[PDB]
């Protein structure tokens, strides 16, 4: 009936989107500007080895001390390393099993972890009694939750299944702003480190990137044929890497609406699964699903280097909050420092 | 009601409302977003630990 | 009310193992904990020294259980179990 | 009357170790976790050292369990007990 | 080679992916078996011998 | 009355540990698993290597635990301890 | 209702181990000696021999919710948790 | 009251840890049986291979808290813990 | 050397028979070490951890143990039932001691 | 109950439909059926390692 003049304004203002990119778009300077000497190669070499885990990694998150990272692993355990002594501060058991998400307060005195049990839970590190306790046990969600990530610490944001990026208010324990317009279910979440604007990428092979202030969502970006893995901000806070389950990587800016540059490669034919920028943001620390990663130049789209570690697959990878050395979260049960 | 398949003109009415907002989004050129980036980079260039090592009393993984 | 008890493995060297039992979490039991000769740094001070298995029962008939289905989810079951 | 225990063994790698500790349920708390040493050559390459008892209880006890087997299946117990 | 039992098997069966075995043992054990590594993937206990 | 447990102590090799714990007897709950080397080197070869200790819980106590005894099963059992 | 539970470790030597688990304070349960050996000689000469992991049952359920830590007991805290 | 448990240490041989354990007297449960060795050999065939710790449940309220202590008692305690 | 403790010590005390000294342990350890033959007289667990103070009686019957608990518990070493006791729990701070 | 025959007459009966219901089945000439089997034997021969060596990789049980 109806619904006819309904898809064909949303063709013809699509159009409209792609006719506007088309002609705003220009040659991108970075890559006729590769005239910036070759880094050659970087050995990042692998100098702590994280071994205290046995299952699989599944997420890894620096907290903002730069010293301790948390790291879930398949069976249900997260782990607070300090990096620097290779020694847990703690080592916190699940209720739940295949957790697929771990996240570290900017404080780091909370912690958050969920999985396939479509609960995030969060865990009080820092109490006067000593043991680690669950907090809150944010329920809501129908789907699995895939990333985790805080504002501060009484509000996270938690992409999941549903198709829905709900923002808990972590006190009261409900959601407040139901964040909801993607078609296939939502996989990966990155914070700005503005902390008022998010992207998620999904399954249906779309980062629609949202406000926190209100529940709308900004922009909507579309470059990948395949579900996306994993997304990182630019360290400025206006372009973001995203990698998919094809052996493509592509870096988009929001002051563009449209894909900026693209990494790829002939021999790499396995998918992405973790995107990291560098402190300057000239290296791209993408994960793959190859046994080894590798590391783009992030502006002339040329292989950087190879963390030529690891026995099986990484899983996600992970910058300082001064980028002063990187984590592969993989699932050989060893998360490796790069320094 | 179900017989306009469950008012799914709402449906459509917020997904090209999302739309209409995507064509608010004002386009800036590519080449000075390439050249701001590009910029950024060289300015951290030389503070970045992932491009130049910094000495084995600097970084806490030799120490 | 049967109950199941969740259980969990963690892992720990000595220097650890003390703050790992004390700052044991909210209601996890300490079920039994092996020591294994480690051939790498001469067993004591490895990270694999000791394994403490761990568990806490659940009120299910309260509570219940989980059985939403997910297709990407199911993917990812699929490619972990493997 | 006290409940019946049903008693098994499964042997663990160190790497399933943690996946078969924490993949067990309805009822089948963990009893024991042992070493074996490998069943392989010691010091290097050490792999499957694990044995892990468990035991589960039957609910109904009051039904309990009764004997009678089939009649075939006796010899086939006689060919499988020796 | 396959060695995660202790008693003697009686059955085995392939899954439609041909990587998976279920071996039931004597004991009441079901190994869920991944091929391709010798990696056990489950061992389920059997409440029956 | 508080229950009594009557233990034991049944000893055993690597291989046969399967078969005796799958096989425990209907009222014998198990207790304990501890390793001893061999005579030929400790935790080596196959003469034996496990301690099962095992404890039953006797419910009858509130029945009655005295018998009537016998001066020469007093005499046996006293040569029994020498 | 379920009830918290706090575990500690007790480091001893053979000699000593006697005396600790017989004066085993009122409500500290035992929960299970582990055996360690040195980095160098395991079996003579050990400064360190057992853990004696010991817990303890909260019985105080609602314990309530009220608590004020000091403004300078975050920094211990922080400082005793490196 | 909660009950309270006071726990023993009882060394053990080889030969004589079936008729200990076989022996142990009404209400005492059987905790755990750990293996040492002395200084020689550690398992079988030494003087001192086996510490079985076992434990008591003290059902009744009251278990001999006072009476009056006289003088002496105090200086015969301080004599024996030195 | 007095090797024995596992966790950070935060406290000890001497008492006045110079001959038993107290260790208190984040961990929720008081050890009650024989200084000449280093073997522990006690080896008392804490109901709770983080314990930074340790008080040895000046007669060596009693001995003290306090921190984060907010709560100062008093240890009989001397009874007729050989294991260590509480005999109080002094509570009433709002604080750590 | 003994007149009745334990309605061993019963048995009786169900056992007379089984073999008619069987005489009931068409017949293929077994030449038909060998041929069958040849052809769909001949025809799967190359594949399946099982039969044929197949080199180190591909081969998902070495390499």
């Amino acid at each position: 009936s109806e619904l006819d003049q309904l898809r064909q304004e949303a063709e013809q203002l699509k159009n409209q989107i792609r006719d506007a990119r088309k002609a705003c778009a220009d040659a991108t300077l970075s890559q006729i500007t590769n005239n910036i000497d070759p880094v050659g190669r970087i050995q990042m070499r692998t100098r702590r080895t994280l071994r205290g885990h046995l299952a699989k990694i599944y997420a890894m998150h620096w907290g903002t001390d730069s010293r301790l990272l948390v790291s879930a692993s398949q069976d249900g355990k997260l782990i607070i390393w300090d990096s620097y002594t290779t020694n847990k501060v703690h080592a916190i058991p699940l209720r739940s099993s295949w957790v697929m998400t771990c996240a570290y307060a900017p404080s780091g005195n909370y912690v958050a972890c969920g999985g396939l049990d479509n609960i995030c839970s969060i865990y009080n590190l820092k109490t006067r009694e000593g043991n680690v306790r669950v907090s809150r046990e944010l329920a809501g969600h129908t789907g699995y939750l895939s990333c985790c990530r805080f504002l501060d610490d009484n509000q996270i944001v938690t992409s999941s299944g549903d198709t829905t990026c709900a923002l808990w208010d972590i006190e009261t324990g409900q959601q407040t702003t139901t964040f909801t317009g993607h078609t296939g279910d939502v996989m990966s979440l990155s914070l700005a480190p503005d902390t008022r604007l998010f992207v998620s990428g999904a399954c249906d092979a779309s980062a629609k990137l949202w406000d926190v202030r209100e529940g709308m969502c900004r922009q909507t970006f579309t470059g990948h044929e395949s579900d996306i893995n994993a997304i990182c901000f630019f360290p400025n806070g206006n372009a973001f890497a995203t990698g998919s389950d094809d052996a493509t990587c592509r870096l988009f800016d929001l002051r563009a609406d449209q894909e900026l540059m693209t990494y790829s490669h002939d021999n790499i034919i396995c998918g992405i699964t973790s995107v990291s920028f560098s402190k300057s943001g000239r290296l791209l620390l993408a994960g793959y699903d190859d046994f080894n990663c590798n590391v783009w130049d992030a502006l002339k789209a040329d292989r950087a280097g190879v963390l030529a570690g690891h026995d099986n697959r990484v899983s996600c990878l992970g910058v300082t909050d001064d980028g002063m050395a990187v984590a592969t979260g993989s699932w050989d049960s060893f998360l490796k420092i790069w320094n | 009601m179900a017989s306009n398949n469950t008012a799914s003109i709402a449906q459509a009415r917020k997904l090209v409302e999302q739309l209409k907002m995507e064509a608010n989004i004002d386009r800036i050129k590519v080449s000075k977003a390439a050249a701001d980036l590009m910029a950024y980079c060289e300015a951290h260039a030389k503070e970045d630990p992932l491009l130049t090592p910094v000495p084995a009393s600097e970084n806490p993984f030799r120490e | 009310v049967p109950v199941k008890h969740v259980y969990r493995v963690l892992q720990c060297q000595e220097e650890e193992l003390t703050q790992m039992v004390s700052t044991m979490s909210d209601g996890w039991k300490f079920e039994q904990l092996v020591s294994i000769g480690s051939s790498y740094n001469y067993g004591n001070e490895d990270q694999a020294e000791f394994l403490c298995v761990v568990s806490k029962e659940l009120h299910n008939t309260p509570y219940g259980t989980a059985s939403e289905p997910s297709e990407k989810a199911k993917i990812l079951q699929e490619r972990g179990s493997r």
